[PDB]
């Protein structure tokens, strides 16, 4: 039931919650191969915020959060650690395995 | 509804860990920035209180999200901590070297004291930063070339 | 890279023709060594080829 709440960077389309992120091009990836050549727009999005291990060989980053951003229940209060609280909320992430398989 | 927030009394403290010495606490305001650059170490800690009222009727308002977060300009790490409203309406923070030496994963470096407040029914998300806290505790790219040491002929 | 257990020399390959190509000498310890060319990248894929 959780999403990236995010206070600073909701779009005027909204319902109210803050739910829609708009994310910049600025926390990218920055790899031509992935994320093409050209420059892009300001991106919209409305999802469930995952993380990755750091010390994790294999893992990608395509898409980091915002730095205010943070994944929670909108209805309930916050009581524990919400999880991935920060610029390390992922929105877009990839994996290159063993076997090159994407 | 939406509502207007307001941050009333702010209290940037150090505290040392001593008992003799009472603490010395200086009071800002929330569009500023605090003069000097405060200390906090195995003799000192550091410690903020605040409190958050509406414009109107501001009976101990509370927001969904408070974070505050330290920015380390040198490295670039960042660290993010709750806010905690002890039945006092009072948000207090505690800043120990020794207790919340995990979080920081033991790293001596300048930081920067932002605050994240803001929530579904404030209309402006705050975000300035109290003053910069100095904090000190006691593969995909090419390897490094080799060449073959020969022996040497006689 | 040409290893036996751990590398004992580590070259850059130049281009020419169409192929990468490096001419060198052999190291003065004898055994079994093998060639590992890894290449990996931030998106490309995984080059691994080692004889
Ligand atoms: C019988 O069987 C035995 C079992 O296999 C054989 O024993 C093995 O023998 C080899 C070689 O004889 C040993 O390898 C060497 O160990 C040296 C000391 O070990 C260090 O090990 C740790 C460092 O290594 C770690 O490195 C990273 C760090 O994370 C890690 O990824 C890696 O896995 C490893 O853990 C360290 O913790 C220890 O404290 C020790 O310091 C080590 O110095 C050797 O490195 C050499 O050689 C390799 C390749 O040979 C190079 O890649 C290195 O860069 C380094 O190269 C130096 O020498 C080359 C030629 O000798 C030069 O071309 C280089 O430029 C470089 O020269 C510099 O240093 C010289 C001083 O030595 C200077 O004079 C130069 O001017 C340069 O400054 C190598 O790793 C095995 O450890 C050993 N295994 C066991 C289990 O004992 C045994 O050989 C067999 N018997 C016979 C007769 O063959």
């Amino acid at each position: 039931k959780t999403a990236v709440i995010d206070h600073h960077n909701y779009d005027i389309s909204d319902l109210g919650q803050h739910t829609l992120i708009v994310a910049d091009t600025e926390n990218l990836l920055k790899a031509p191969t992935i994320v093409g050549k050209s420059s892009l727009n300001p991106i919209l999005f409305r999802g469930v915020g995952m993380v990755a291990d750091p010390d994790n060989p294999l893992v990608l980053d395509i898409l980091t959060g915002s730095s205010t951003s943070y994944s929670f229940f909108p209805d309930k209060p916050i009581t524990q650690y919400p999880h991935a609280v920060g610029k390390n909320t992922l929105l877009i992430a990839g994996l290159q395995a063993r076997n090159n398989a994407r | 509804i939406s509502t207007e927030v307001g941050i009333t009394n702010v209290d940037l403290s150090t505290v040392d860990k001593d008992q003799s010495i009472a603490p010395k606490t200086t009071r800002v305001t929330y569009p500023a920035k605090a003069k000097g650059t405060f200390i906090a170490d195995s003799h000192q800690n550091f410690a903020l209180f605040f409190q958050l009222v509406d414009v109107n009727t501001g009976a101990e308002l509370t927001p969904h999200q408070t974070f505050v977060r330290l920015h380390n300009q040198k490295t670039g790490q960042e660290v993010v901590f709750v806010a905690e409203p002890d039945n006092k309406n009072v948000y207090k923070f505690e800043l120990d070297t020794s207790e919340r030496k995990i979080e920081f994963d033991s790293a001596s470096g300048t930081y920067t004291l932002y605050l994240i407040i803001g929530d579904a029914t404030l209309k402006n998300p705050i975000l300035w930063n109290v003053a910069d806290v100095v904090i000190k505790f006691p593969l995909f790219t090419p390897k490094q070339e080799i060449q073959h040491l020969f022996r040497e002929p006689e | 890279e040409f290893v036996r257990i751990d590398p004992f020399v580590r070259t850059f390959l130049k281009k020419k023709g169409g192929k990468y190509s490096v001419q060198f000498k052999l190291p003065d310890v004898y055994g079994v060594f093998q060639f590992k060319v890894d290449y990996n990248r931030l998106g490309y894929t995984h080059l691994y080829s080692s004889t």
